Order: C-alpha cells, then structure tokens, then sequence
C-alpha cells in the first residue's frame, strides 16, 4: 500500500505499507519502508 | 610484577625521553602513549617494533628484564602518559611533559 | 500455616472434600493424615512416582490453585475422623502442618 | 519397620524434655527422614524437626530455638532433645520415619518425601 | 600401519601453529554441513508456541509446548505438542514462547538415520608429503622434538566434541602433560593430556517417547511426545578417587610449570555460553551440557566408589562450532541414553591479572573447538618431502625407511634413495572425496615435477645421476 | 580498518551496577579476542579481562572476580562489560580494546573511544 | 469431496519446466583413457 | 563431475603406475625391453 512520500503538504520515492512476515510463522508485522518507482509496479 | 621507574619525567621538546621498566616476567612487552582526553595508542610491541603509523622515533629494547624506550625529537603529538604492558600488566605509568 | 475449616459434616454414602490452603502448597507435595482418638495420625495420601501422587485407594486429592482437595469415596462410620494435611516449605527449610479438620458422619 | 518410643513419665517445668524412639527390623533406616511432631491433645497437630542420616536437619522456624533432634547411626534409636518446655509448649510426642522414596540420584535432589507412614505413640508428659 | 623412526632428526613442532588442526576443523564443519544440509530445514517451527511446565499432577527443565504446526497439505494446521528444554525455548510477550534459535540462525534438523557416534578418523598425506609424529613421552607441544617418527597418517583420532574436558582419544604415555603457547599468557588455553583416563558415566535417564509427524511433503519432524516415568535430570558420574587423583596430577605439573609454593585453585566456568560454561558432548546423539562446577571446585595447597554427579542439561536445539546464521535440532532418541566415555584430557583457562602471587586460579574453558582436535593432532606436523637434492661430487657425467636417515649425514643417506624415490606416488560423501581427489592430483602433480626435473636435467632414471655443472665456490 | 565504537557518558552512584557497550567493525567479530581495561589517572591500568566471541568465554582479572560480568552478541557484533557493585575506587575511563593481531590478543593496537564512569 | 495429490504427503513434487520434452534422444556412453568399450 | 574426474585422474594414475613400474625395471623408455630374468618352464 504504498504512497508518494511528499514534503508532508504537498505531492521516485514511494513509501510503502506492507504485512511482512516476522521470525515467527504466526506472527506479521506492518512494515513501512521507502522504495524507488523504478523497483515497483502497480497492480 | 611490573615497575615502571620514572614516574613524571620532564623534558623539553627535541630532547631524548629515556623510558625504562623492570619486568618480573618473560613476554613481550608493549609501550602505549595516552595523551590528554584521548584513548591509549599503541607505540611499540614485541619489546622494540613499531606499531603501524609509528614514527621512528620510538625504539629500545633489551634482552634482560630490564626494557627502556627511546623517544627522540619530541613534538606537539607527544608529551602523554606513556604505559608499559607485560600481558595484564600495565605499570604505574610515566607523565611526559615540558 | 495452611488455613483448615475447623469441621466437616457428611452423610455415610456421599463424598467427602475435606481441602487446606496456603502459598506453599502450590510447589510442594500436599501429604493427608487420618488420626482417630487415641490412634497415630498415619497417611492416607501419599506421594509416590515423582509425576504422578496417584496409588489406588479408597481415598484419591485433586490440586487446584492454592488449595487441595482431599476427595474421599464412600464415605462410612470408620472414617470418622481428624484429617490433616502437610507440605513442605517452598525452600524446604520446614514442613508445614495444617491445623486439621474434624469429620464426622453423621 | 515398628516403632516404639520411650521417655520419662514426669519433667520438671521449664526443663529439658529428652525422649527416643526405636527402629525395629529394618533395611534401611539411612534413607528416610526421621522425625518427631507435638499435638495438644483436642487441638492441632504440628511438626517439630527432623534429622537424615546425612546429617542434615530441619526445625520448625517457631520452635528451632528451643528444639535439638539427634540420631545414633550404631544403635537404630532416634533421639529429641528440647529445652525449656511447659505447660504451654508440651503435647503428645510421636515419632515417625517421614519415608523418603528415591527415584533418581540423591546428590542431584531427586527424591521425594513419601510421608510419616509408620508412627509411634506418646505422652503429654509435663510438669 | 607402517612407522618410519628417524634415528636423530631433531624437528622442531608448535602444535598451535599445526596446519592439521586448521585443516581438521575445516573438515569436520565440512563433514557437519554436508550431513546435515540434506535434511529437513524446520522452518515450519518457528511459530509462537503455547508452553505450560512440565508438571507432576501435584505442582521445570522440560516445557510441554503447543504449536500450530503445518501438514502435509498448506490449507491444513494441526495442533502438535512436544516436550523442549527450557534450554531451547525463549519466553516472549506468559505462556507464548519461540524456539532459541529462531529470532537469528536457521535450525536445521539432523536426518533421523544420521549417526553421531565419532568414528576414528585418519588424516593422510598425499603422496609426496609425509607426517612427522612426534614420540616425546612428555612433550611440551612447542619446540625441538628429538623423538620423531614419519608416517603417512595419524593414529585413529575420533572427531569427539566435548568443551571443558577432552573426551575419548590419546593419553599421555608417563605423566599428565600441561600444554600451553604460553603459560604466562592468560588468553591461551592450557590442554591437559592425562596419563590415565577418568571414566565418566553419562545419562539421560528420561524415558522419551519420541514421536513423528510431517511439516510439509516428505519432511518429518521429530520430537518429544511424552515422558514414559520420571522426569530427573540428566547427569554425568566421575568417581571422587579417579578425579581428585586427576587434579593431583595436573596441580602436580602445573607448580613444575609455577612456583612449587603456589596455591592453586580450581573453580566454575566464569562465563560465556553455555557450550563453554559447561562440559558440551555427544551422548548417542543427544546433547548434553553438564555443569561440571562440582569437577573444579577445590584448592590445592602446596605441601569407595563415592562418585561427583554433575548436573547435566539437555538441549535438542544446538549451535556448535558458533556460526552466524546457522544451527541445528538434534531429533530425541527413544528410550533411554547411556554412555560411558574416558576423559583424556582437559581445557583449563588461568585467570591471572594479580599482582598478588602465590595463588593461581584455573577455570574451565570451552574455548573453541580446534583445541579439542589440536589435543590429538599435538603429536604431528605436515611436510612436503622434497626429493631433489643437489651437492657437489667428484662426478663428471617396501616403505621400511621411507624418510630413514633424515637425521643422519649425507652419503650414508645417499644409499637409502631407492625406498625414499619409491612410495612417492601411493604413499607408505562429497567432501572426503574431493579431499581424495585434490590429494591425488596433488601427488600427481608434485611426482611430475619431480620427474620432470629430472628429465630436463637428463636424468629421468638415474636416482644418482653426475653432471656436467662445476661446482660454485660461491654456492658452498 | 577496526574501529571500536563504545557507548559512554555513563554516571552512576556507589551500589549501583554499571553495563557498557562495545560495538565492533572492520574486522570478524566472533573470530576474535576483545578486552576490557580501566584507566585512571595515577593508578596502574587494571586489566578487567577478556571475552573471546565463538564461545563467549570469559577471563575476569582475579580482584574482580564475583563483581565483573561479560557477555556479547554476535549478531550485533557488540560486546559488553558489567560491574555488579561499584565503589569510589571504580572512577575510570573503562576501554575496550582488541589486539594488533588475534593470535596474540595483548598487542592492543586497536582501542576504542573510552567510557568515562564516575563514582 | 476433498482430495490431494497423490504424493504430497511422501515427496516433494517437482513441476518439470515447460520447455523441457521427455523425448528419448540417443546418449553415446564412451571410454575414458584407458578403457575400451567391446561390442558383440 | 567429480566421478568423471576421479576417473581421469585414476587413467593418470594408472599410466603412471605402469610407467613407474617399467622405471622400477629399467624399461620406462624401450616399449619392448629385454632383461636378465631367466623364464621358468613352470609358466606355461
Ligand atoms: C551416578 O551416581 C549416582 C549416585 O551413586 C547414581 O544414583 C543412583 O541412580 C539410580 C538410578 O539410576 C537410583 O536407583 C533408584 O533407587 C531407588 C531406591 O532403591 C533402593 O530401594 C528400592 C525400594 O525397595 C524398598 O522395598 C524393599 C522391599 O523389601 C526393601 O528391601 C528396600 O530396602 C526398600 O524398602 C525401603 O522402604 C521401606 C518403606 O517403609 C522401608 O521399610 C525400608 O526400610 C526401606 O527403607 C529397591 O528396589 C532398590 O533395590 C533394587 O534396585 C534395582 C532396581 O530398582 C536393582 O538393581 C536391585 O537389584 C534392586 O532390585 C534399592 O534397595 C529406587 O526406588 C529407584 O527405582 C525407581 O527408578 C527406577 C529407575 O531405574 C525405575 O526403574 C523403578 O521402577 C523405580 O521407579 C519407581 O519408583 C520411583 C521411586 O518411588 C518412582 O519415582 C517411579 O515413578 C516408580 O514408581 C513406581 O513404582 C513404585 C513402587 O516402587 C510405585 O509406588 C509407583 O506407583 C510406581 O508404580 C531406582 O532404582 C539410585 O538410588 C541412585 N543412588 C543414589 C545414592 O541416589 C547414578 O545412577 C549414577 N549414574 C551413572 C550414570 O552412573
Ligand atoms: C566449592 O567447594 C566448597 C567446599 O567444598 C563448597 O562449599 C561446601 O559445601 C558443602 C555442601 O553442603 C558444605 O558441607 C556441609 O553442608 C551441609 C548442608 O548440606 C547441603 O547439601 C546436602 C546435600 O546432601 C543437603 O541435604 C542439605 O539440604 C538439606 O538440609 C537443609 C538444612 O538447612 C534443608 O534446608 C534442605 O531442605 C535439606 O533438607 C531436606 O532434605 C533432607 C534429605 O536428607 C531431609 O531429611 C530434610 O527433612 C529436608 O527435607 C544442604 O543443601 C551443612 O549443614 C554443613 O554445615 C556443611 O556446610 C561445606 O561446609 C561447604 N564449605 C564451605 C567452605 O562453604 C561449595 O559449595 C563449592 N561450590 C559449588 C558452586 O559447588
Ligand atoms: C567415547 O567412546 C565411548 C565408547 O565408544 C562412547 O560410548 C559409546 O557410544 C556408543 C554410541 O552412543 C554406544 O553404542 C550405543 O549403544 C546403545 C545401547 O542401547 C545402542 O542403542 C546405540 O545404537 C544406536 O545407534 C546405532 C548406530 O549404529 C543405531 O543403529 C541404533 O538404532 C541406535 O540409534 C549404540 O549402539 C556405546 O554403547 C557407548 N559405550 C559405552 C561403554 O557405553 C562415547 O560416546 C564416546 N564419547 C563421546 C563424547 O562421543
Ligand atoms: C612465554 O613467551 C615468551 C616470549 O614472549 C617465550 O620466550 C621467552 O622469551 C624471552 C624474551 O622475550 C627469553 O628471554 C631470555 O632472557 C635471558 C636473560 O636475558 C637470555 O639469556 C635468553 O637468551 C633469552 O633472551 C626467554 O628465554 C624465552 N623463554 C624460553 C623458555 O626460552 C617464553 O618461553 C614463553 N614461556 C613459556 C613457559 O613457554
Ligand atoms: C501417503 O498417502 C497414501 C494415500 O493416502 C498412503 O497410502 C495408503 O493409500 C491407500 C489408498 O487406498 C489407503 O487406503 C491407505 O489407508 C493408505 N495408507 C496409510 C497408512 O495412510 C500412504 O501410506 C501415505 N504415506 C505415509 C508415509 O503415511
Ligand atoms: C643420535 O645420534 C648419535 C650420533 O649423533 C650424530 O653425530 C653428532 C656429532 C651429530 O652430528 C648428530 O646430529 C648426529 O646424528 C647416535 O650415537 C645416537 O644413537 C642417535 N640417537 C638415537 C637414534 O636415538
Ligand atoms: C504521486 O504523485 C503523482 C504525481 O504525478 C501522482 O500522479 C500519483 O497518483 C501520486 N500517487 C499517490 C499514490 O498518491
Ligand atoms: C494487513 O492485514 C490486515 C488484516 O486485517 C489488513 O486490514 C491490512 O490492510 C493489511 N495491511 C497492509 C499494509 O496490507
Ligand atoms: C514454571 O516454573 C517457573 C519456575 O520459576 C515458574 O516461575 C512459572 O510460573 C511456572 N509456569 C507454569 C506455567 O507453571
Ligand atoms: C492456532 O490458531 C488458532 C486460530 O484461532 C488460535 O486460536 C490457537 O491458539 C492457535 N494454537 C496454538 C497452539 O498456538
Ligand atoms: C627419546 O626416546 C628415548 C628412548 O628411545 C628416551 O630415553 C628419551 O628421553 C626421549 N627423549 C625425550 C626428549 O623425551
Ligand atoms: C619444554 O620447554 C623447556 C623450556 O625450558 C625445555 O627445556 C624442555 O626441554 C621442553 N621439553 C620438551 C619435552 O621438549
Ligand atoms: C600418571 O602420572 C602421574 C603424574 O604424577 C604419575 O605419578 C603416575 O605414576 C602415572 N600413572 C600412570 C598409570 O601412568
Ligand atoms: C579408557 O582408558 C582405559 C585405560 O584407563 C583404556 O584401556 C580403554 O581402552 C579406554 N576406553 C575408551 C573407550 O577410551
Ligand atoms: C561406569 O560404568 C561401567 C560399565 O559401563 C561400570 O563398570 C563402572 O563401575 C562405572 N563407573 C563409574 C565411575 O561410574
Ligand atoms: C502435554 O499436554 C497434553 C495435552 O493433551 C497432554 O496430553 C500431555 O500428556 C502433556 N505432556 C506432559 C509431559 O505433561
Ligand atoms: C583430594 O586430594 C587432596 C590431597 O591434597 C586431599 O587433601 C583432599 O581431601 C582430596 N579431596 C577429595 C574430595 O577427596
Ligand atoms: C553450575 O552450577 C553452579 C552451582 O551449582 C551455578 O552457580 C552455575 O551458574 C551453573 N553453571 C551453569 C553454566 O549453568
Ligand atoms: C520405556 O517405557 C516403555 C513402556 O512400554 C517400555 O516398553 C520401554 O522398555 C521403556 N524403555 C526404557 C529404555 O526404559
Ligand atoms: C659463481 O658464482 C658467482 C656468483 O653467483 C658468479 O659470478 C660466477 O660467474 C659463478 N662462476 C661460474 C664459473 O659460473
Ligand atoms: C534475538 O536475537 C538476538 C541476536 O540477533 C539475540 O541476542 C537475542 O537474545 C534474541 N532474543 C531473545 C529474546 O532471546
Ligand atoms: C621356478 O619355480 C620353482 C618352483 O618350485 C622355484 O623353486 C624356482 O626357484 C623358480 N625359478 C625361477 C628362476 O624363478
């Protein structure tokens, strides 16, 4: 779920909202993390 | 185990610091410089070879239990408190100043 | 010390729950002793198998919490009698001895 | 495995109480904890000490003080001493082996009390 | 297997310098991965796990754990339970816990039907390299050795584990033997040979049922489903007579090495982990790590089959030879384990750092493992034979013996070149047998300059072949 | 290219424990010895002892043994230093060091900022 | 009514790559130095 | 790839091993050499 990361007001980073799975196999964790346009694709 | 014999030591710089310490030990021995709100730094190691970055300066060694570092020409970056290590033993250390 | 009810009351043919509690009793083994009058206070639940207290008996305890149930089927005249309950210290520095309830058939 | 016990008929008040206890016919008294308990008669009944053939010994924290519990390792006979007891303290005196069971090494804590199977009897004897 | 004694080559050995050590560790990681990695990977159990104590009806080593674990098909969980060690599994959040090694590392579980029983394994030189045994009784390790002997290959050394004491392998042949770098320096660790070994009488007591199920398609996972009677613990037995003589012994050899007044003192592991805290070792396959304070618990002033049990617990989940990233499950066996080992040897760490003499306090180390192999390895060096010799002449153009005459003059060594020129091309699991390949080839390839050196020089076949080139004044 | 980087600026009273950091770089942590060592103005550096990551094992000068504990991660590559009761005596700046070469741990070309702890 | 591959639960099945063909092609099986191969 | 070259490297051992035995009876460079061992009419 990802966003354009913006100067907080207004609109190639893309910051982005996922449920990762964490050392636990029962467990997810909500991760937000920065990645470039270039390494991402809409869906 | 370990007498390190001139305590505060004065010279002015360009003058030669002599550096003895009786040991009551066999090992190789190191010599640190610590200057004023610094870390120690290694000088010497293995009774008389110089740590890397060392200038020639720094020498002396015996085969005896008796090991006296040789410090020529001293400058701005020296006048610290010099220690003298056999394994766990540092020394009471000795002040170099002007 | 182990807090006891001073009496219990039951008709002969019922299940009698004669129970104690205390700190210490949830670590340590929970011991039950039948004394009559004039008699020696000799067990009648023991501990054997370190994981299990089990033993076929007429009697049988149940742990729960804090307190131990003393569970006892079949209740007639002949166990007319003062039960107490023993366990020992959390460090096993002592034993500690319950005050004993009085049960009566009635 | 029978026990029977022995002491005086009469102590003075605020004296030393000794009493003892016999072992008959057993095969290993060295495993087991003897020990004594103190019952006022009517009331409740209470644990005093006890003593392992290892050497070890514990005492009721209330009474510890007053309360000494010796063995002799020759003769199968197991002895209490207490001082200063009267009319307060005293009660009927019995003797027990609180069986111990062993089900792994000793050394390493694992046995577990089996309990006061066999009893002796006693006397409130006092003042 | 045939020994070659050199009557008088004087040959200098530092064990903690040995190649073979290096070489040896290097392999049994090798050995380790190798078995291991064809086996089932447990990433399936890292999930939070539901763990009540281990309880006796009435009332903690031993946690019953419930998981959510995976089947054989991925729309389906069952619910599994299994017995771990408090050793294994780590509290996070009452009552919901992790497996020890699945925050960080990976567990890989050992396949079933893998044996950890040490096997006496010999590390043989290729042909045109020799090994030079050392036979001094009471070699120090470092220095001259005047008793030396070649062989192509070591004794049988079992790849034993073990941590504070040395498990199984060679004993000293006259007198405990305190091995050290340096003994006055504090960092190195001090390997102690004994003459006499302490039989130690290991157990894991514990009725285990073991129980199987599968986590994904062909993989199956094995684990603890119940204890058949008592829960104990599992212990290690020395007899008080054998050890208190051991560390009579080794107190013995170490005032030869300090003051013959020095008071020495034995004492517990100071820290670390758990694999040099307590004694580590392999029992059958099972993992135990005994706490051996009540071995080291004594001082010695210098002037009836009663046994020291040693508390010992077990882990299923183990990272040996501690590595970033890896680790491994050890599967329960069923039933009951015993094994009864000779302790040949101890790792002992002084602690030192006193100005105050006449007391010494010597520790348990684990330390790493290439001290338990440099303790069988001690005995040995690595050579490259180099059979073209050169000298000047007056010359105008079995494996008996093999190194024989080494030690002795020229000439008399120039008559035993038949038995040294032959043997050079034979000699007197992926891993072993790259390690055979590179080994051959090697010898391969050093026979072939050899030969071809000498055919360049036109002599291919002579064994003592003259020349034409006078000899330099210069050269000698 | 071994920098020690140490956590510091740590002030605490007498009865109070102290646990500092040393964080690792440039070289394999778990491949090698770390000391621990207390500087002081005119007093002889105390060693406080060694840790020796692939194992953890630990050797704790002989003065303070039963007060010092050290422990690490190698996932962090971080070791750490304890002392369990401090005294006034224990006014230092406490180094952790590494030597020039790892077979031989005493050489400490390698030392870090420094934590001064005042007591 | 519910079923499973057949041998999911005894191996890991292997899809094969959809460019590979199972057609037999003929494999020569040669001596290495040293070794002849005898025909009859 | 390993067996393939354990057995190039058995082919060279062997050659060897034969090339080393002919140098063991003075024969490594003659392909036929004839020496002084008498045959014994037991072999056929
Ligand atoms: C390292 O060094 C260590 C230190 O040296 C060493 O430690 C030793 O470890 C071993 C185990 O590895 C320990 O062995 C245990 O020993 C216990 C005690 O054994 C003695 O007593 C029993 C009981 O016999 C009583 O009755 C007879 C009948 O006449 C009397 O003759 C006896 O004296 C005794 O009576 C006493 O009590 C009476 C009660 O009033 C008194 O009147 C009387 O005066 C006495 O005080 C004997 O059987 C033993 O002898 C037998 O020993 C073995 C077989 O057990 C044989 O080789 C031998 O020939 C004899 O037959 C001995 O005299 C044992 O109780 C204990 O047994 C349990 O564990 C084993 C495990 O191996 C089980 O197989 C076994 O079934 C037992 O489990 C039952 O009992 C335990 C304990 O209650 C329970 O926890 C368990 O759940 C199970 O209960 C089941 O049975 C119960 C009935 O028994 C029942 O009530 C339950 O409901 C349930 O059904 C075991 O053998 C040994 O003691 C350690 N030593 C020390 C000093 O600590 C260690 O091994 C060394 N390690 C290494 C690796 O080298
Ligand atoms: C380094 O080395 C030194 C020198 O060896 C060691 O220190 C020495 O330790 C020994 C071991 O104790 C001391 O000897 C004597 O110890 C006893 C106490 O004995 C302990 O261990 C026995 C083990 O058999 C155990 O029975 C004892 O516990 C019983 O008694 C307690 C009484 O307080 C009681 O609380 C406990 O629950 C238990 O009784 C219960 O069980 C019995 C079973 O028989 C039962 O009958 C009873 O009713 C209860 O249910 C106790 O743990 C002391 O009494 C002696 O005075 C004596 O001390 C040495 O003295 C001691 N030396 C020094 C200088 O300190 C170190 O420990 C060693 N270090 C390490 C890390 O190992
Ligand atoms: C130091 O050396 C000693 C002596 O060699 C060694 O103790 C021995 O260990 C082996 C392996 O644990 C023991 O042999 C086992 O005995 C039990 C008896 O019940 C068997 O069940 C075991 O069989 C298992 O392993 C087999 C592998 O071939 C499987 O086929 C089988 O299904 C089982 O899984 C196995 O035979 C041996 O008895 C002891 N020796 C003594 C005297 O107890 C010791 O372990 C070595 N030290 C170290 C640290 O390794
Ligand atoms: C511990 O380590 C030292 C190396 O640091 C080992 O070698 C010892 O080295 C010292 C010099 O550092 C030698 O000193 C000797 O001094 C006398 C008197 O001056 C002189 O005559 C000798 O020629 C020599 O220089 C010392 O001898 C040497 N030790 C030995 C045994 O030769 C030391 O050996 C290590 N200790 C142990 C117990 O292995
Ligand atoms: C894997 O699954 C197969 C199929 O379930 C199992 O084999 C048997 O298949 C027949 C098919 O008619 C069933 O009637 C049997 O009941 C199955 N046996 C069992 C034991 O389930 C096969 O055994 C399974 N493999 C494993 C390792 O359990
Ligand atoms: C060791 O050698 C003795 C003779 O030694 C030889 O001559 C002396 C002068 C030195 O050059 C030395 O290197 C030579 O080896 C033998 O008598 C003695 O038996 C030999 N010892 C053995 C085989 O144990
Ligand atoms: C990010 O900004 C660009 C500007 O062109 C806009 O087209 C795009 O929709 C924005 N995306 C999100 C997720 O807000
Ligand atoms: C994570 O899963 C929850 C499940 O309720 C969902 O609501 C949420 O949107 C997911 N978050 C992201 C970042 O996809
Ligand atoms: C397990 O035992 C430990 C012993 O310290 C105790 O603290 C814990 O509460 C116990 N847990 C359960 C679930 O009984
Ligand atoms: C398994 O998953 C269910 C999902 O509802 C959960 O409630 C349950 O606690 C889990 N079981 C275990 C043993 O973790
Ligand atoms: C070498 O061996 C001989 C016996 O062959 C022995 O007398 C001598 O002491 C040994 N040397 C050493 C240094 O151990
Ligand atoms: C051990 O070292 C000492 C150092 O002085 C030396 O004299 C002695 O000969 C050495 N021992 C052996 C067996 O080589
Ligand atoms: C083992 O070494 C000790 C060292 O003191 C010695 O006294 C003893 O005789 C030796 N015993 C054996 C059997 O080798
Ligand atoms: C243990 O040592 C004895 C001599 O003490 C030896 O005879 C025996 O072979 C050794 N056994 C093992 C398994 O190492
Ligand atoms: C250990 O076991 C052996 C047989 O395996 C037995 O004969 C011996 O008495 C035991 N010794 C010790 C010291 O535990
Ligand atoms: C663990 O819990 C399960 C719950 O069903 C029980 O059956 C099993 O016996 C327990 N295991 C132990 C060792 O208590
Ligand atoms: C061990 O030997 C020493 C000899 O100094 C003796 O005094 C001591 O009592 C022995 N210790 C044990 C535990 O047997
Ligand atoms: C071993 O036991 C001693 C006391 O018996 C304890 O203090 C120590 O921490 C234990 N060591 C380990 C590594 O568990
Ligand atoms: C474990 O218990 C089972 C119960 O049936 C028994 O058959 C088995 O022999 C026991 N195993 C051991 C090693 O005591
Ligand atoms: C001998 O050696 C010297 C120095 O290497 C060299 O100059 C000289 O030419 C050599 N003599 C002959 C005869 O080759
Ligand atoms: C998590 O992993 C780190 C290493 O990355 C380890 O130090 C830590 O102890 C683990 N967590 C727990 C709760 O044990
Ligand atoms: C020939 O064979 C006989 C068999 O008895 C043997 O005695 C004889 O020495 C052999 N001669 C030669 C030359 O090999």
């Amino acid at each position: 779920q990802c966003t354009n990361v913006t100067n907080n007001i207004t609109d190639e980073l893309k910051n982005c909202s996922f449920n990762m799975t964490t050392e636990l196999r029962d467990k997810k964790q909500k991760v937000y993390s920065l990645f470039y346009r270039l390494d991402v694709v809409q869906i | 185990v370990l007498t390190q014999s001139p305590g505060t030591l004065s010279l002015s710089p360009g003058e030669t610091a002599i550096i003895s310490c009786r040991t009551s030990q066999y090992g190789s021995l190191a010599w640190y410089q610590q200057r004023p709100g610094q870390a120690p730094r290694l000088v010497i190691y293995s009774g008389s070879t110089r740590a890397a970055g060392i200038p020639d300066r720094f020498s002396g060694s015996r085969w005896g239990p008796d090991y006296n570092l040789t410090i020529s020409n001293l400058e701005s970056g020296d006048f610290g408190v010099y220690y003298c290590q056999q394994y766990e033993f540092f020394g009471q250390g000795t002040k170099v100043q002007v | 010390e182990l807090t006891q009810p001073p009496s219990v009351s039951v008709s002969p043919g019922q299940t009698a729950r004669i129970t104690c509690s205390g700190a210490p009793l949830t670590s340590r083994f929970t011991y039950w002793y039948r004394q009559k009058p004039g008699q020696a206070p000799v067990l009648i639940i023991s501990r054997s198998s370190q994981r299990s207290s089990g033993w076929s008996g007429r009697f049988s305890a149940s742990w729960s919490g804090t307190t131990v149930t003393l569970t006892i089927r079949g209740v007639q005249a002949d166990d007319e009698a003062d039960y107490y309950c023993q366990s020992s210290d959390t460090s096993d520095s002592y034993k500690m001895f319950g005050g004993g309830t009085k049960l009566t058939v009635l | 495995v029978q026990l029977r016990e022995s002491g005086p008929g009469l102590v003075k008040p605020s004296e030393t109480l000794s009493l003892s206890c016999t072992v008959s016919n057993d095969s290993r008294p060295s495993d087991h904890s003897w020990t004594w308990v103190r019952q006022s008669p009517g009331k409740a009944l209470e644990w005093i000490g006890d003593i392992h053939y290892n050497g070890a010994t514990t005492y009721n924290p209330s009474l510890r003080s007053r309360v000494r519990i010796e063995l002799d390792q020759s003769i199968p006979r197991f002895s209490l001493k207490m001082t200063s007891m009267t009319a307060a303290d005293t009660g009927m005196y019995y003797c027990a082996r609180n069986a111990i069971r062993i089900y792994g090494v000793v050394a390493l804590g694992e046995w577990f009390h089996y309990g006061m199977d066999v009893w002796g009897q006693g006397t409130a004897v006092t003042v | 297997p045939q020994e070659i004694h050199l009557e008088n080559v004087t040959e200098e050995f530092n064990m903690w310098k040995n190649n073979m050590v290096e070489q040896m560790h290097e392999d049994i990681i090798s050995l380790w991965d190798q078995s291991l990695k064809p086996c089932v990977k447990l990433t399936p159990l890292c999930v939070t796990l539901q763990c009540t104590n281990v309880t006796n009806n009435i009332t903690g080593e031993l946690k019953n754990c419930s998981f959510n674990m995976t089947t054989e098909l991925r729309d389906k969980k069952q619910k599994v339970y299994s017995l771990f060690y408090r050793l294994d599994v780590v509290q996070i959040n009452n009552k919901e816990y992790r497996l020890i090694n699945c925050n960080t590392s990976a567990i890989t579980q050992a396949c079933p039907k893998v044996s950890f029983e040490p096997i006496p394994i010999h590390y043989c030189a290729p042909a045109g390299f020799a090994i030079l045994k050392c036979k001094d009784k009471k070699f120090n390790g470092t220095g001259p050795c005047q008793n030396v002997s070649t062989v192509q290959c070591t004794h049988g050394i079992k790849p034993v584990v073990s941590t504070q004491l040395l498990l199984n392998g060679s004993l000293a042949e006259e007198e405990v033997i305190i091995r050290s770098e340096n003994i006055t320096n504090n960092a190195k660790n001090i390997l102690v040979q004994l003459n006499t070994s302490v039989q130690i009488n290991c157990t894991r007591p514990n009725n285990n049922t073991v129980k199987s199920i599968r986590i994904g398609p062909g993989q199956a996972f094995y684990y603890t489903g119940d204890i058949i009677g008592d829960i104990r613990q599992a212990h290690c037995n020395v007899s008080k007579a054998t050890w208190n003589e051991t560390l009579g012994k080794v107190v013995k050899q170490l005032r030869k090495h300090f003051g013959n007044n020095t008071i020495i003192r034995f004492a517990q592991s100071s820290g670390g982990d758990l694999e040099v805290t307590t004694h580590s070792f392999n029992c059958g396959g099972e993992f135990f790590y005994c706490n051996t304070s009540g071995l080291f618990n004594s001082t010695w002033i210098s002037n009836s089959n009663d046994s020291i049990t040693l508390p010992c617990r077990i882990k299923q989940i183990i990272n040996m030879w501690q590595r970033i990233g890896q680790a491994m499950y050890a599967p329960p066996i069923q039933g009951v384990i015993r094994c009864v080992s000779n302790i040949t040897g101890l790792i002992l760490t002084r602690d030192g750092g006193s100005t105050n003499s006449t007391t010494e306090t010597f520790r348990p180390g684990g330390g790493d493992m290439r001290d338990n192999w440099r303790s069988e390895l001690y005995k040995y060096k690595v050579v490259k034979i180099e059979p073209l010799g050169v000298a000047p002449t007056r010359c105008k153009r079995v494996s008996l013996g093999f190194l024989g005459a080494a030690g002795s003059t020229m000439g008399a060594a120039s008559m035993t070149l038949t038995v040294q020129a032959r043997n050079l091309l034979s000699g007197i699991d992926t891993h072993w047998g790259i390690k055979q390949l590179q080994a051959r080839v090697l010898a391969v390839e050093h026979y072939l300059r050899d030969q071809q050196l000498l055919g360049i020089w036109g002599c291919s076949g002579k064994l003592i072949c003259c020349t034409n080139v006078p000899w330099n004044s210069s050269w000698s | 290219q071994v920098q020690l980087v140490q956590s510091g600026g740590q002030m605490k009273k007498p009865g109070e424990s102290m646990r500092i950091s040393c964080r690792a770089s440039g070289y394999e942590f778990i491949d090698c010895t770390l000391n621990w060592i207390r500087l002081a103005p005119g007093k002889r550096p105390e060693w406080m002892g060694w840790l020796k990551p692939r194992g953890g094992a630990v050797n704790y000068a002989r003065p303070l043994q039963g007060r010092v504990t050290m422990t690490r991660d190698v996932y962090s590559d971080t070791a750490f230093l304890e002392l369990r009761s401090l005294t006034v005596d224990d006014t230092a700046v406490y180094f952790c060091t590494r030597g020039k070469n790892c077979d031989y741990n005493w050489d400490f070309e390698h030392w870090g900022r420094g934590t001064p702890v005042i007591v």
